[PDB]
């Protein structure tokens, strides 16, 4: 899958999982917000891995493996809101394109 | 096909003349790449104010959508391009256009604190009241990324 795939197909899933799953997300589960030091795919993988059998964001870590193959804790709600912010401020500013 | 192309590459790369000689030789004005830009997007978003004015008068679209439901309006305002901003309500941009989580080109004005664009997209009607696919107004927005001044002038409307 292309660049452009991987992103469309990623974005797409944040805005379902923001519209139509009820917070909070995993149980209350808590989680690293994202690196910003570290390439974003990675970084999003990082931040959720240790969170297991969560079925709400199991496309997004499935997704986010296929894209990475080698501050404060917050909910993961906002984790899935401030990602796919970040990814369509990345596209905003002329990364991907 | 390869016109189009090198179209897309001259609007996002600020060359005017590559672009006027790609539209004189019928390269199409409303190309798109993989993710639905058109070279009225790059060339908002990338501040080339020549090259939005000839796409224009060529007959750009003025409210096309890329993946993410950008318009070049929002491009344009998210980017701090006043000028921009103020050619693409010239030539008929829905001030109100909403992108994939509801935001419009002034909860994006409101995010970066630009006042200057604020204002002119609240001359040509923009909608204080819209919320955002996340419950916000553009003044959440603005409080949100502490532009104080920015929230107050929008709560007075």
């Amino acid at each position: 899958v292309p660049p452009s795939t991987a992103l469309k197909e990623l974005i797409e899933e944040l805005v379902n999982i923001t519209q139509n799953q009820k917070a909070p997300l995993c149980n209350g589960s808590m989680v690293w917000s994202i690196n910003l030091t570290a390439g974003v795919y990675c970084a999003a993988l990082e931040s959720l891995i240790n969170v297991s059998g969560c079925s709400a964001i199991e496309k997004t870590q499935r997704m986010l493996n296929g894209f990475c193959p080698h501050d404060t804790k917050i909910e993961v709600a906002q984790f899935v809101k401030d990602l796919l912010v970040h990814l369509k401020k990345l596209f905003r500013e002329g990364q991907f394109n | 096909s390869d016109l189009d192309k090198k179209l897309l590459e001259a609007a996002r790369a600020g060359q005017d003349d590559e672009v006027r000689i790609l539209m004189a030789n019928g390269a199409d004005v409303n190309a798109r790449d993989s993710y639905g830009s058109t070279p009225l997007h790059l060339a908002a978003r990338e501040g080339h104010l020549e090259i939005v004015e000839v796409l224009l008068k060529y007959g750009a679209d003025v409210n096309a959508a890329d993946f993410i439901g950008d318009t070049p309006l929002h491009l344009a305002a998210y980017r701090g391009h006043l000028e921009i901003v103020e050619v693409l309500l010239k030539y008929g941009a829905d001030v109100n256009a909403s992108d994939i989580t509801g935001e419009t080109p002034l909860h994006l004005a409101a995010q970066i604190g630009h006042l200057e664009i604020v204002e002119v997209l609240l001359k040509h009607g923009a909608d204080v009241n819209a919320q955002d696919k996340f419950g916000k107004t553009p003044a959440d927005i603005a409080a949100d990324n502490g532009h104080e001044d920015i929230a107050e002038v929008l709560q007075k409307l």
